[PDB]
């Protein structure tokens, strides 16, 4: 009773073992939510990696290449030391900042149920059965929310995930296929 | 009795030289499929292991923090000589947790034996006719039969030289 | 008439509709104190113990980057300081005021006709939602028992090291 | 009174000189028989142990990784104290899982032992002959009953 699966072929398999025997319908939602989160994350990661490999960084695309602004961290040096060895050169301040935005988003996905935050509750809205559906409601200039869009998004998600995993593996060690 | 079952196939067909399902001395109508499938599944990951685990493709880095790399570990029963004995227990143990916790009929909806997951080797598979099941469950079962003679070879030929 | 657990003292009254009921109360605390508070205590003591039994073992082998590996879990606070320790317990407080909508004492808790013991509303995955009563009773017997094992456990893990001076 | 039970074979018949199943209880016979069948074969594996060991037949190889071999091991009560400390633990462990796994088979006293196909091997109770089992289970009990007096010999004919 889940959403559309593989377009060429379909297979649910490992789904009725937890959404009927182990868990229930509430677990179904949760699983889908997790999947969507991961998918989106993978997509963004993929794009970032692609950009880094290509060369479109601050030095190439804009007038500013000095990220550290005190730690002498230029974009040229970070674009010459690959993608995996560049994330470790990010200044602590910046890391802290990034963690902040993500934290805020996660908290929102946790407190603000529907339109506004809920002041009195035993637990957070998203910590209850079916707490997080997957959709945050963030639809700026929303073009459409149909039954095709969702499926497309999901597909792009898994694909992105696989792609980035493979990319990381190859940078690290002999993969298998070409890039 | 079981001449029309899975595994009976040309050129031999039903071929029981010991008279094993010839009676129920220890309920041979069941569990002998399960004992035949289970050894071969070990052997198929063993021989697709051991041949690739002879060709020279290794994991990066070290087996621990003390610097012992994976590339220094050869193939064979010699590979267990360069496993420290704390590893030999844990290699058994969380595999031994799988025997009691996933390697049994958990949910009770098993059409067969070796039937645990139901949905993840569904490789565009739902479309295929019930006959395609009997094909690639003979092809499961007969890869596992023939990978034991692969792995019993590749264990004895190392000790024979 | 007599206790099921220890069959030579009288059966304790006012412990009937509870999950791990085997009639074990020889000192008679349930005669004197409110039973909803005692259950809520036993679950909470058990959940903190179960998290501390994982913690005490996993801390030896895994350590998060930025900290210092300590051979014995017991010596960890000294290796983390006091500022980090106070942050933990003061946030535990804030997590506890929100938990029971502000009713944090033995007089304010269980003042609503709702608010049964141990029901936090916590269930993000959906474990035990829409099922029958016997199954719910069975899974509640598992949380009590594993929590009681972990309390007597987390003694031994902590105590073993007290005498000796090396990890588990 | 308590005749036509398992293993009352005649060279005697009704072996009760002092009233022990009658003045035991209603049922201690159900304990005592479960109790007797386990004692019989621990004696059998003691007798079949202590004899095959005495002939010098050993397992080829070492018992541990530190180089203690099986052929360095004499017999009597001097062989349990020789197999190492960790080597005794794994003996006792998946024995001690199995007095747990066999005593609790949803009935305690109705069925006897909890047959040897508990672990790694699987039992069939359906193939169940009425006449065949009376002789074979009464051989088996009475093999152990002599084996207990036989192992009580070789345990006591060491000290004197
Ligand atoms: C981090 C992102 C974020 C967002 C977008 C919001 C947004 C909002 N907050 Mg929250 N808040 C946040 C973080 C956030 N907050 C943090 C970190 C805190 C402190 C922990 C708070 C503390 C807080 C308090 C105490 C209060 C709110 C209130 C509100 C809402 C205004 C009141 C109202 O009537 O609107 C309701 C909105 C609608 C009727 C329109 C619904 C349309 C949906 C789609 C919402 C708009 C899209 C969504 C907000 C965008 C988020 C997506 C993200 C990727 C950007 C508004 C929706 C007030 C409130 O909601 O209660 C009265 C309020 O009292 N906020
Ligand atoms: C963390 C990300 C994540 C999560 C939570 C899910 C979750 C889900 N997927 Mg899924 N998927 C993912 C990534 C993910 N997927 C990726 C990368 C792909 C591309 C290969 C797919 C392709 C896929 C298909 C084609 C379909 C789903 C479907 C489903 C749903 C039912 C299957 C199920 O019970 O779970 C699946 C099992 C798990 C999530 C268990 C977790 C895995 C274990 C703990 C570790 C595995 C590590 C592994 C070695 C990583 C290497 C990759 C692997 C291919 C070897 C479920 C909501 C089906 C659906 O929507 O309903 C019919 C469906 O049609 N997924
Ligand atoms: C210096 C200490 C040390 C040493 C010598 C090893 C050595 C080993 N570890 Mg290991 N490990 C260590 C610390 C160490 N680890 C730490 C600190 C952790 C974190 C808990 C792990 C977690 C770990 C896991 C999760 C697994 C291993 C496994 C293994 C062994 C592979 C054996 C095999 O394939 O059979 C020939 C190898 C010997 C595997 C194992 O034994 O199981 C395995 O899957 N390691
Ligand atoms: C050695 C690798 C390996 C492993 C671990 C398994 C493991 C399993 N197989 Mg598989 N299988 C294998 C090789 C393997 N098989 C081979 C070589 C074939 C071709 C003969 C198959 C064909 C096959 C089919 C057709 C099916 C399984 C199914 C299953 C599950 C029972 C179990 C997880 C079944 C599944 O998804 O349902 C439980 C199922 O229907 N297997
Ligand atoms: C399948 C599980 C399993 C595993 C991993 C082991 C593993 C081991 N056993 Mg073993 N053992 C097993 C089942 C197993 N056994 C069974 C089923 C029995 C019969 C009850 C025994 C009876 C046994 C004895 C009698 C001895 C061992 C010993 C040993 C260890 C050698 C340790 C050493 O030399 O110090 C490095 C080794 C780790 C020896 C040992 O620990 O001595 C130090 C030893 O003497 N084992
Ligand atoms: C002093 C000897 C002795 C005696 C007479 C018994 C008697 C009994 N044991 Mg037992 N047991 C003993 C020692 C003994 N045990 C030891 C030393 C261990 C290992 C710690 C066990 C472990 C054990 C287990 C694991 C189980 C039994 C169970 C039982 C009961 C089986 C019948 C039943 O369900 O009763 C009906 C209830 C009254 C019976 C009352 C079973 C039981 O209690 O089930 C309810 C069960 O599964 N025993
Ligand atoms: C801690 C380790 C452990 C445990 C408890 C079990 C438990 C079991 N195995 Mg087993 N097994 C294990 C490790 C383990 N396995 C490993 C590591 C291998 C080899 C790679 C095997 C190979 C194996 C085979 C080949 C068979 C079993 C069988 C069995 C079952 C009955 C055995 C008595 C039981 C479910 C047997 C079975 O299914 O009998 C019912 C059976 O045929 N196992
Ligand atoms: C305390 C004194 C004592 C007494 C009165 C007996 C009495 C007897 N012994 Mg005995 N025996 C003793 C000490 C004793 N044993 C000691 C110390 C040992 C150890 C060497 C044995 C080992 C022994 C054997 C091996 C045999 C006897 C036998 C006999 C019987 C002739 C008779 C019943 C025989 C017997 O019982 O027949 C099988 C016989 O063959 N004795
Ligand atoms: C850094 C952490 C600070 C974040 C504050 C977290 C707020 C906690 C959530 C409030 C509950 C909201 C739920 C329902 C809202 C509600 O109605 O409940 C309000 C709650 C009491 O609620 P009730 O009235 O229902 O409780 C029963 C009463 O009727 C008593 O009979 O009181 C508080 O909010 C206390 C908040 C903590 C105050 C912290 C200040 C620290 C003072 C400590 C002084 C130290 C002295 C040292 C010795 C000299
Ligand atoms: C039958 C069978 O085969 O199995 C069945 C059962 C089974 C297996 C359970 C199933 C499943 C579920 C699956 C497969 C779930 C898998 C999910 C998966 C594989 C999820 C990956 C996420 C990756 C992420 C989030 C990476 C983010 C990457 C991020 C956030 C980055 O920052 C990227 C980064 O590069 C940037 C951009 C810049 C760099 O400076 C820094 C780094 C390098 C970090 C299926 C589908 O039912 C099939």
């Amino acid at each position: 009773t889940p959403l559309g699966g593989e377009p060429v072929f379909i297979g649910e398999n490992y789904w009725d073992k937890l959404t009927l025997e182990y868990g229930s319908e509430a677990t179904g939602t949760y699983l889908r939510a997790a999947e969507l989160k991961h998918g989106r994350s993978a997509m963004l990661a993929v794009t970032g990696f692609a950009f880094h490999k290509l060369g479109l960084t601050l030095n190439n695309i804009s007038p500013h290449e000095y990220l550290s602004i005190r730690d002498n961290i230029k974009f040229a040096d970070l674009a010459a030391m690959s993608p995996i060895e560049a994330v470790k050169h990010i200044p602590a301040e910046g890391m802290a900042q990034i963690f902040a935005a993500i934290a805020a988003v996660e908290i929102y996905e946790l407190t603000h149920r529907n339109g506004k935050l809920a002041y009195d509750e035993s637990v957070a809205p998203g910590l209850q059965p079916g707490g997080l559906t997957g959709d945050l409601g963030w639809n700026p200039l929303n073009i459409k929310v149909t039954d095709r869009r969702r499926l497309s998004e999901l597909q792009n998600g898994r694909a992105a995930m696989f792609a980035i995993s493979a990319w990381v593996a190859a940078e690290a060690i002999p993969g298998s296929v070409p890039i | 009795a079981f001449e029309d079952e899975l595994g009976a196939q040309p050129p031999l067909g039903f071929f029981d030289p010991l008279g094993l399902v010839a009676d129920g001395d220890q309920e041979k109508f069941d569990r002998l499929r399960y004992v035949e499938i289970k050894h071969g599944r070990i052997s198929m990951l063993a021989v697709v292991g051991y041949l690739v685990q002879e060709a020279g493709v290794r994991l990066p880095g070290t087996i621990d923090y003390s610097g012992k790399t994976f590339a220094e570990i050869p193939n064979g029963f010699a590979a267990f000589k360069e496993i420290p004995a704390g590893g030999l227990v844990q290699l058994l143990f969380f595999i031994g947790v799988l025997e009691s916790s996933v390697m049994r009929d958990l949910t009770g909806e098993a059409e067969f034996v070796g039937d645990f997951r139901n949905g993840a080797i569904d490789f565009g598979w739902d479309t295929f006719d019930e006959e395609t099941q009997f094909k690639k469950r003979a092809i499961e079962l007969n890869q596992g039969r023939a990978a034991q003679m692969g792995i019993l070879a590749l264990m004895v030929h190392e000790q024979l030289g | 008439e007599m206790s099921k657990a220890v069959p030579f003292v009288k059966a304790p009254a006012n412990t009937a509709g509870y999950v791990g009921d085997v009639g074990f109360d020889p000192l008679g605390f349930s005669d004197y104190f409110d039973m909803k508070w005692l259950r809520e205590s036993e679950i909470k003591h058990g959940r903190a113990s179960m998290l501390a039994c994982l913690g005490f073992v996993v801390q030896q082998y895994i350590t998060i980057p930025g900290y210092t590996h300590v051979d014995d879990s017991n010596l960890a606070p000294q290796a983390v300081g006091v500022s980090a320790m106070l942050q933990i317990v003061l946030w535990m407080g804030v997590l506890e005021f929100w938990t029971n909508k502000g009713n944090v004492t033995m007089e304010t808790m269980f003042s609503s006709p709702d608010r049964v013991p141990g029901n936090l509303g916590f269930d993000p995955m959906g474990l035990s939602v829409g099922k029958s009563q016997a199954e719910k009773d069975e899974m509640a017997l598992k949380e009590i028992k594993n929590g009681r094992l972990a309390m007597l456990a987390i003694g031994g893990m902590i105590h073993h090291n007290w005498v000796t001076g090396e990890p588990l």
